[PDB]
This record gives C-alpha cells, sequence and structure tokens, in this order.
C-alpha cells in the first residue's frame, strides 16, 4: 500500500 | 497500490 500524497 | 491522494 503506496500511499502518496500530490499537492 | 500507488495512491496518490491530493492535498489542495
Amino acid at each position: 500500500k503506496n500511499v502518496l500524497y500530490r499537492r | 497500490s500507488k495512491t496518490f491522494i491530493q492535498v489542495x
């Protein structure tokens, strides 16, 4: 589960 | 699974 964030 | 959480 690769949780990434994009602002 | 690549989850891209958008923040603003």
